[PDB]
């Protein structure tokens, strides 16, 4: 279901009227569903699930547009799906290799009775181990079979007007840390007033997390944080401890995802610098990506309900190794003598029923790439040219856009 | 009536706050996937060891990226620099500052990547200890827990104005030293009945015109 | 009350 | 007064009552036995205290509506049922 | 306290006289990785004479530490740094510098 990549384009130059040619080499056979996409959403979901996206794929035979609906042939290495866009009378097509594919009423046609909206941009997507090429063509000579139907009817290549390279996107591998929720399925966030006389979290705040129902797959909490020293408290789940959750306090060094966890996570880092073969010296054991305390068997004694360890919430006064983490109700034996590292918008560890860390980011890499030179006679690279390029980082949580 | 506002508002929040920059790039890797732990596979020692031709700052700024880490492949995610990544110190002249981490020494027999680059690299699947033997005494500050699942890679990093030869094992090339008892040189791993070359740090896009390739991930 | 102590009624 | 004695160990507790708590399970017992079908004792399954006054009396309350049931039981359900 | 870390030896046995301008390249950075100031990407070298006080005290220091040619790597304490009041609009307060001069030629 995963590994699927919507190599998008920017969406400055966006479409609202006229008509284009645009044809996608393929090279692997079986799945090359690709079409075109308003910018709009969902960079990672089924492409072509609704009618936002549009594609068509040839492993199944088929269109994608507001569902299957099974249209044309099926396709194999060396094949050119041939889109165009017609943006005056609001109707779709595809041409295989200059043939026109038949539909399931038999009028090969694609789609037809949509609003323009903010436009459509030509997206593709490659599965696993799926070979493509997205050419729009800055000279007619680029394409084979623009000169087929395209031309004679008056569709231009998508880059006949631009003087420079066209710049493509393609979805991340690694999921935001932050990626504050707006319109989830099932995530919504709620915040109180109380301040004074009330509140036993301090917080001053809810940052309460609750789930619809029967969804939950560990996933990794990124709540936002905009307005022993500072008292305050994240509502995480109330302590029913669906699983024993894991609870600590995570780096911005953190870059990994999967359903499992509590595992090694990463390196532990353990320096021990000095003399070593020599004689050692005073260790340095730094904090993981998660770095985060395991739940255990909190509570014994089979207390209340609602109040199993969690959310301390709190920091020492000075920067001695380690804070106010190292509790959440007892004595769990970790040490976290670490360096400063770095402090950030909160977020723990968490997995619960009904008793975000996600990766729907779009990315564009560099027009230009460094020139790599390959050799013989023991591989010398053989590297002299200039190419820098400047990138906004940290404002707050260290990273670089 | 506007110079004590403005001389005011300087030191107020642009003194080191809010959105900085800078401005470089890097990243390089060879193909030979290693990938060795228990079962039916082979042993845990290995043995690196690089030559160094040409290493010049100032093309673009001092700071010219030839780093080499413990973790390619956990170190740091692609999607800033091999070598740098994160977790791993990168081997260079003779400072171990890790990506955000700083873990730097004064470990003697130290200076810049100069000629004659007589170096040794420490490996162990057992307890990653360190034995970075350079012309005497080796560099100090060991990093345990390393490589857990497996497919370990051992990489060498360029930015630019770099002018190196591969050398792991020599079995294409000449190994110039000879590998100390125990730790072994790298003419193992190199897996027979296919070809053996240099490929991206798992990067599928590389300078193309209109003839861009499209993989997925693999 | 089925589901404690694990007693499942199979055919 | 609204006052009930009744808040007693099993052990101590009054034969009528226990009887009466008693007669609907043994009468589940007897139609699920009639039939005549496998019992299963997988020692796994010993899930009796997992979730989290006089005489150390410490009630609690479980939601344990959430775990998802085999077809199997569903159909003996509903054969208690009707 | 000056706490050299030389990463590239010179001439060994020169250091800058009383009377002489000190021509470097360098290009200081702020802790964090921050890089308040940079004399290079000017393609501008920097001249000041020692014992005049043109210069910060760190700077100068290091400076008589380092030989002919060789390339430095240097580290300021607030000490020899802009005092508690800092240098406004660009050096916080109470904060330490670190230097990687690197000396073209000593006049």
């Amino acid at each position: 279901g995963e590994r699927f990549r919507i190599f998008r384009a920017e969406k400055t130059y966006a479409v609202k009227a006229g008509r284009w040619y645009f044809e996608f080499e393929a090279v692997t056979a079986g799945d090359m569903r690709v079409g075109w996409s308003r910018p709009g959403c969902q960079p990672d979901l089924e492409l072509g699930s609704d009618d936002r996206a549009f594609a068509f794929d040839g492993f199944k035979a088929q269109r994608w547009h507001q569902g299957n609906e099974h249209y044309g042939r099926s396709w194999q290495a060396g094949d050119v799906v041939g889109c165009m866009v017609d943006m005056n009378e609001h109707t779709m097509m595809f041409t295989l290799n200059g043939e026109i594919l038949l539909d399931d009423s038999g009028s090969e046609l694609a789609f037809k009775d949509f609003d323009v909206g903010d436009g459509f941009i030509p997206v593709c997507s490659l599965g696993v181990a799926q070979v493509g090429r997205m050419n729009f063509g800055k000279d007619v000579s680029t394409l084979k079979y623009f000169t087929i139907c395209g031309l004679q009817e008056g569709y231009e290549p998508f880059a006949v007007n631009t003087n420079r390279d066209i710049t493509m996107w393609l979805s991340k591998r690694l999921p935001q840390f932050l990626q504050v929720p707006s319109n989830h399925e099932h995530i919504e966030v709620t915040r109180i007033d109380g301040t004074i006389d009330s509140s036993p979290c301090l917080k001053v705040t809810q940052k309460s997390f609750g789930s619809q129902n029967n969804n939950t797959d560990i996933m990794f909490y990124r709540l936002s944080m905009p307005i022993s020293t500072y008292y305050y408290s994240v509502r995480i789940f109330p302590g029913q401890e669906p699983a024993n959750v894991w609870v600590g306090w995570i780096t911005s060094d953190f870059h990994q995802y999967d359903t499992g966890f509590d595992l090694d996570r990463v390196r532990t880092v353990t320096v021990t610098l000095g003399d070593e073969k020599g004689k050692v010296h005073e260790s340095i054991k730094r904090s993981n990506c998660y770095m985060v305390c395991a739940g255990e068997s909190m509570s014994p004694g089979q207390g209340r309900n609602n109040s199993n360890g969690l959310e301390i919430g709190c920091v020492v006064d000075a920067a001695s190794g380690l804070l106010t983490f190292i509790a959440n109700g007892k004595e769990l034996s970790t040490y976290y003598q670490v360096e400063p590292s770095t402090k950030l918008f909160p977020a723990v560890f968490a997995q619960a029923t009904s008793p975000v860390l996600w990766s729907r980011m779009p990315n564009q890499f560099l027009k230009v790439d460094v020139s790599r030179i390959s050799e013989r006679q023991g591989w010398l690279v053989q590297c002299l040219d200039p190419l820098q390029f400047m990138s906004l980082h940290i404002p707050e949580e260290n990273r670089s856009v | 009536n506007q110079h004590l506002i403005c001389d005011n508002l300087l030191p107020g929040r642009d003194l080191l706050l809010q959105t900085r920059l800078v401005n470089h790039v890097s990243s390089m890797r060879p193909n030979i996937f290693l990938g060795v732990s228990e079962g039916s596979a082979q042993y845990k020692k290995w043995y690196y060891e690089l030559m160094v031709d040409h290493t010049e700052p100032f093309v673009t700024a001092e700071a010219t990226h030839l780093r080499v880490g413990w973790a390619s492949t956990e170190g740091y995610s692609p999607y800033n620099g091999v070598g740098d990544d994160l977790f791993s110190y990168g081997f260079d002249g003779l400072h171990l500052w890790s990506g955000c981490i700083a873990r730097t020494v004064s470990s003697p027999n130290q200076h810049l990547l100069r000629t004659d680059d007589v170096i040794s690299c420490c490996l162990d699947l057992s307890a990653p200890s360190i034995s970075f033997r350079i012309n005497g005494q080796p560099v100090q500050g060991m990093f345990e827990n390393f490589n857990i699942d497996g497919l370990f890679f051992p990489v060498v990093s360029f930015s630019a104005g770099i002018k190196v030869r591969f050398l792991l094992g020599g079995r294409h090339g000449e190994f110039k030293f000879l590998p100390p008892p125990g730790y072994a040189a790298c003419y193992e791993a190199v897996l027979p009945k296919e070809k053996l070359k240099v490929e991206h740090s798992r990067e599928y896009k590389q300078e193309r015109t209109y003839t861009r390739d499209l993989l997925g991930p693999t | 009350f089925l589901q404690i102590s694990g007693y499942v009624v199979s055919r | 007064s609204k006052i009930q004695p009744l808040m007693k160990p099993y052990k101590l507790l009054s034969e009528k009552e226990k009887e009466i708590y008693r007669w609907p399970i043994k009468e589940s017992l007897k139609t699920m036995l009639a039939w005549g079908w496998r019992i299963e004792r997988t020692r796994e399954g010993d899930s009796m205290a997992l979730y989290n006054a006089a005489h150390g009396y410490s009630p609690r309350a479980i939601d344990m509506s959430n775990v998802t049931l085999s077809r199997d039981l569903h159909a003996m359900a509903e054969m208690m049922a009707e | 306290g000056v706490e050299i870390e030389t990463i590239s030896p010179g001439d060994g046995r020169t250091f800058p006289k009383k009377g002489q301008t000190c021509v470097v390249h360098y290009t200081g950075m702020l802790q964090n990785g921050k890089k308040f100031d940079s004399s290079r990407d000017r393609n501008k070298p920097f001249k000041f004479r020692i014992g005049k006080q043109e210069v910060i005290k760190g700077f100068e220091e290091g400076a008589a530490q380092m030989s002919l040619g060789q390339r430095a790597k240097l580290t300021c304490t607030p000490d020899v740094a802009y005092g508690a009041t800092g240098h406004p609009g660009v050096i916080p307060p109470n904060a330490t510098l670190i230097f990687d001069v690197e000396l073209l030629n000593l006049e």
